[PDB]
RNA sequence: AUGGUGAACUAUGCCUGAAUAGGGUGAAGCCAGAGGAAACUCUGGUGGAGGCUCGUAGCGGUUCUGACGUGCAAAUCGAUC
RNA sequence: UUCAAAUGAGAACUUUGAAGACUGAAGUGGGGAAAGGUUCCACGUCAACAGCAGUUGGACGUGGGUUAGUCGAUCCUAAGAGAUGGGGAAGCUCCGUUUCAAAGGCCUGAUUUUAUGCAGGCCACCAUCGAAAGGGAAUCCGGUUAAGAUUCCGGAACCUGGAUAUGGAUUCUUCACGGUAACGUAACUGAAUGUGGAGACGUCGGCGCGAGCCCUGGGAGGAGUUAUCUUUUCUUCUUAACAGCUUAUCACCCCGGAAUUGGUUUAUCCGGAGAUGGGGUCUUAUGGCUGGAAGAGGCCAGCACCUUUGCUGGCUCCGGUGCGCUUGUGACGGCCCGUGAAAAUCCACAGGAAGGAAUAGUUUUCAUGCCAGGUCGUACUGAUAACCGCAGCAGGUCUCCAAGGUGAACAGCCUCUAGUUGAUAGAAUAAUGUAGAUAAGGGAAGUCGGCAAAAUAGAUCCGUAACUUCGGGAUAAGGAUUGGCUCUAAGGGUCGGACGAUCAACUUAGAACUGGUACGGACAAGGGGAAUCUGACUGUCUAAUUAAAACAUAGCAUUGCGAUGGUCAGAAAGUGAUGUUGACGCAAU
């Protein structure tokens, strides 16, 4: 059965610090709270320890990320300008 | 000795002689994990004597975890009914 | 500290030439579901350890005490 | 009923001032200090803990026979034997690839 | 008056870093031989977390060209860069995240972070989580380098001057709302004893410009200019314009 | 004004230790069931979050402008909080 | 508080006995860290001190008493403190701690003139101080004194350093064999150098297991009650360090190849990167049996006797139970823009320099045997009388152990073990007080003001508005029930294969009967509602007249700065803080 309305996570703090912050902070909680896809054993069990480490459960691997999410929309367009670059110099 | 005997008579159990809720009496989750513990090893029990196949037993199993099996004999009487049809 | 439950070894300890007394202690105890039966114990004091022999028969006791070194210091009780 | 006391000077609980309640052959109860539980020799690869080897502290290792500090394999109480298989396949192949 | 609260941070006696915690300093390697001529591999061992720092740091061990043993470096890690993972570090190196290049041998364009001012000093711009340098121009008849820096400044490095090709790991940090005054506490906790801070204009005369009158207010332009001396330089200092 | 002595009280940072009954509320995640063409929407459980809450030890000190006011005490005692 | 006896010139206050009480295990009990310093114990003894008394004392006089290879210090490093090399300063001295330094010594070879000159290499870490709660080599039980003990005595162990022999193992294939494997063992060559592990780590939550305690059954003893009843009430029945064998969740190995997806936790995670299942391996927290060890300790009985004080006998056994309490531990889960010491020290591996057998050698990481373990602390109080407050001051001062009942409970109330019965007394019961209380009818008319007091109170069931940031408001408001006794219904474990037998938990619901209509019966325990001003909230300050609307806070905005820099410190400096830092940063509002 559905518990909250809209709250959900954010229902630990009950009616303090304001509702807009709340929100912002729902967001990203959901995501550093995510269970994410390891690209090197294809399973769904990385999760995050500090900020901007990322560890999967299997395989024993752990990649350098975003505070909040494995990757950040601008570490994603650095790696195609880097390999558009690099392709440059050897072909 | 003699409070503690008519204790399990039944004696003294009335809502005049509580002073503490339900729960701090006796914990909801107690009594959950106890016969949640029950319906597990009945299934298991079953499963190994051959009465009962992997495909019910794990259907059976999730129902339990489902709190569709308020005691034993609930759970026994369906397994019957299952097996009647 | 340490138990045998070998003879052979036993009258080895009692050779070593470290070794100056034993004692021997009679036990009375009751067995599984029958009359009482005297048990007795051999202890010989080494240097660094003592070892108990524990014995059930007072049959083989009766060989072993006589069989002890005459050079031992034997205690009795 | 019978309470106890600390057998040193230390009157705090400290991690090396632990105690245990044990009865005594004169019918009573008496503190008996514990020293700290010892800790598994870890894999120098994964992390693991190393099957076969003794849990001590780490003076207490001088005292022990070297047949339960290691195995009987290479890298016995350094690696455990997946991490040792891994080395192998990895050294074999590698080598050949360096060949070719 | 009395020293004020600006000028007693000088002595460092309470006001000092707390570094019981800390992993060690983050540089490159030392510029070598090996790095000045060709490229040296180095493996990623791990990837810990760093008291009072947000961007995470790799632990990378290189061998030691002149003697038998390994020597361990530690890095702060780009995005991408993984534990078990080959760094290439040198004049030769490839184009790719994570590698140490000069930044005379990249084309421009390049994004780069822990760049060095000069060569040699093992890294000095863009350390902070998310933060990078834009490599945007060439000299090479004067060996010079033009760059951007986070802050939007533009600067000429030398071409010789080292970095790691990438972003900083921890982006979007501050994104997220600390909430209450409880997490701030923590966070400083791990860095130095600046928080919380007293307005001036709640103090008294004896202890701050701002502090008395019968109302709380400043009494005078907030704007201090740069040739002022210790104990007058409370506000905005050398302000070129103030207001929204 | 000159030259000296104090952080055993107290203020703040740091290092290394220790201490904190029993209740109320029931957030994420998870299981089963029901309604619905679909998106989905509802019910019962599970779980045990919070600079949450009632209330001991603890810490603090609102009121009686109570006691005392050549005091037990150069700041304490009682109730209430 | 009371009665009697003893002692004494003298007794409300000393001692013994008897009685009545209290602390009630977060103690008025049993130990300690600081601090005190002989206050500890015995004998003698009362002028002064113990705001009455005194034959008593923490007083006075005279003596006695603190025993360690294993407990601490000593060693290590933490924040930090501080020499040397150098640079400042008229100078007392300041800076700085690896710094612009020619910074120092352990393996052995070479010599049989004597003890260490000489030959390759190794290592460059470069004072020292800093914890009686952090790190750390090693001891337990019984007994013993007027006062000492994990320190003495008896017995039984262990560690370190150093000497050395025998047995065993190993070698003519020189430096061991078994298992497919996980790996096993009484042993079973390993320098420089390198690599890794242990030391070494946050907090909260529920769950599993262990230990002690609590509760309880039978039996063998002792004590109490016994008009009547009670196969009854109380009490004893214990097992150390260490040692041998054995014992485990987790993890791992082999076989095998999974959708009709299965396995599985209280809590949903895991499997073709090989699940389920079958068979194995391992850590020894922990437990069991045996040795230690009944010879001890405990509980009783029958006999000697001024006596130095004893002797002889028996028994000391077998079970049950758990949302119990305390504590340890394991596998997990939640949380962070917080991810939660260092070093000494010990071990393993990689490596292969040397050393090595056949008429002979090597291993002191296998067993046994020999010697030694210094120095300083150790009594006692630890507080309403041994510490600090001018004092034998109702204040202040860190911590461990924690029984039964009632109850949700470490609440209040009563009791067992143990400890106290101390605080000047006798007589009387005016006024006024301090503290605790009750009131006819009215019900805030009192007063600046409901100040003070009263009312409410636990639990179960029913019911619950405006408003709202949708989380709340909420125990909103407002109602009902509650004892005792006799019964009924439901909720489990195990065991041989379709159902029986047997054993053991307080949980909830319901029904009769019963009473001066009483029942959270003492104790314990929210008043509520409609609005305005103000600060968002939790938090913080005027120690000793102001706790607030003041401060802080998250959020918002502005300002400076790319290191040859911003802000700040210093008499100076080859000097410092931010900075183990780099604009998602630091600094200033
Ligand atoms: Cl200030
Ligand atoms: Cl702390
Ligand atoms: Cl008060
Ligand atoms: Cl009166
Ligand atoms: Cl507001
Ligand atoms: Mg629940
Ligand atoms: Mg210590
Ligand atoms: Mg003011
Ligand atoms: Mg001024
Ligand atoms: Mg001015
Ligand atoms: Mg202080
Ligand atoms: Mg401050
Ligand atoms: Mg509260
Ligand atoms: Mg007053
Ligand atoms: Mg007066
Ligand atoms: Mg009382
Ligand atoms: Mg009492
Ligand atoms: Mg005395
Ligand atoms: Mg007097
Ligand atoms: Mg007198
Ligand atoms: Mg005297
Ligand atoms: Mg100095
Ligand atoms: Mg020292
Ligand atoms: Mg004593
Ligand atoms: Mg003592
Ligand atoms: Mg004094
Ligand atoms: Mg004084
Ligand atoms: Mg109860
Ligand atoms: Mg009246
Ligand atoms: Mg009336
Ligand atoms: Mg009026
Ligand atoms: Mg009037
Ligand atoms: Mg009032
Ligand atoms: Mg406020
Ligand atoms: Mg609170
Ligand atoms: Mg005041
Ligand atoms: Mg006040
Ligand atoms: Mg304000
Ligand atoms: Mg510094
Ligand atoms: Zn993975
Ligand atoms: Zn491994």
């Amino acid at each position: 059965a559905k518990r909250t309305k809209k709250v959900g996570i954010t229902g630990k703090y009950g009616v303090r610090y304001g509702s807009s912050l709340r929100r912002q902070v729902k967001k990203l909680e959901i995501q550093q709270h995510a269970r994410y896809d390891c690209s090197f054993c294809g399973k769904k069990t990385v999760k995050r320890g500090a900020a901007g480490i990322w560890t999967c459960s299997c395989c024993k691997k752990t990649v350098a990320g975003g505070a909040y999410t494995v990757s950040t929309a601008a570490a994603a367009t650095v790696r195609s300008t880097i390999r558009r670059l690099r392709e440059m110099v050897e072909a | 000795r003699a409070h503690a005997q008519s204790k399990r008579e039944g004696r003294h159990s009335g809502y005049g002689k509580r002073k503490g809720t339900r729960e701090a009496r006796l914990p909801s989750q107690v009594v959950w994990i106890r016969r949640l513990r029950v319906l597990r090893r009945l299934l298991a029990k079953y499963r190994d004597a051959g009465k009962i196949d992997k495909h019910l037993y794990h259907v059976l199993y999730k129902e339990s975890k489902g709190n569709a099996f308020k005691h034993k004999r609930a759970l026994v009487e369906h397994i019957i009914q299952a097996k009647a049809d | 500290a340490r138990e045998i439950t070998d003879i052979k070894q036993f009258l080895e300890l009692t050779r070593r030439a470290d070794v100056k007394t034993a004692t021997v202690k009679i036990n009375k105890k009751l067995n599984k579901a029958g009359k009482p039966f005297r048990q007795t114990k051999f202890k010989v004091r080494g240097s660094s350890s003592l070892y108990t022999l524990v014995i059930n028969d007072a049959g083989k006791a009766k060989k072993l005490i006589q069989s002890l070194p005459p050079t031992l210091k034997v205690n009795r009780l | 009923a019978q309470r106890v006391t600390f057998r040193r000077r230390n009157p705090y609980n400290t991690r090396s001032n632990k105690i245990k309640v044990v009865k005594t052959p004169g019918g009573i109860l008496r503190a008996q200090h514990v020293k700290k539980l010892a800790t598994r020799p870890k894999c120098g690869d994964c992390g693991s803990a190393l099957q076969g080897i003794s849990t001590l502290r780490p003076r207490q290792y001088a005292t022990v026979s070297k047949t339960h500090k290691t195995v009987s394999r290479a890298y016995g109480g350094s690696r455990c034997a997946n991490c040792v298989k891994e080395r192998i396949i990895r050294a074999f192949l590698i080598e050949e690839q360096k060949i070719v | 008056g009395r020293v004020i609260r600006n000028q007693r941070k000088g002595a460092g006696s309470i006001f000092t870093s707390h570094t019981r915690l800390r992993q060690g300093a983050a540089k490159l390697r030392t510029l070598d031989y090996a790095e000045r001529h060709g490229y040296i591999r180095g493996i990623v061992k791990q990837i810990v977390h760093d008291s009072g720092r947000g961007a995470p740091l790799a632990k990378v061990v290189f061998r030691d060209p002149y003697k038998y043993r390994l020597r361990e470096e530690i890095f702060i890690a780009n995005e991408g860069v993984h534990t078990g993972q080959f760094i290439y570090a040198g004049k030769k190196a490839s184009l790719n995240v994570g590698n140490v290049l000069p930044l005379g041998s990249v084309p421009e364009g390049t994004i780069v972070s822990n760049v060095e001012e000069k060569p040699g000093d093992r890294g000095a711009l863009a350390r902070a989580s998310g933060n990078y340098v834009i490599i945007i121009g060439h000299n090479p008849d004067e060996n010079k380098t033009r760059v951007r820096l986070p802050s939007g400044a533009k600067k000429v490095i030398s071409s010789d001057a080292r970095g790691v090709i990438g972003v900083i790991a921890g982006g979007g940090r501050v994104d997220k709302p600390l909430l209450k005054a409880g997490r701030a506490f923590h966070k400083y906790r791990l860095k130095r004893n600046s928080w919380p801070k007293t307005r001036g204009v709640a103090m008294n005369p004896v202890d701050h410009p701002h502090g008395g009158g019968n109302h709380q207010h400043i009494g005078k332009a907030s704007t201090i200019s740069r040739g002022a001396v210790s104990g007058q330089k409370a506000g905005l200092i050398a302000a070129r314009r103030t207001g929204l």
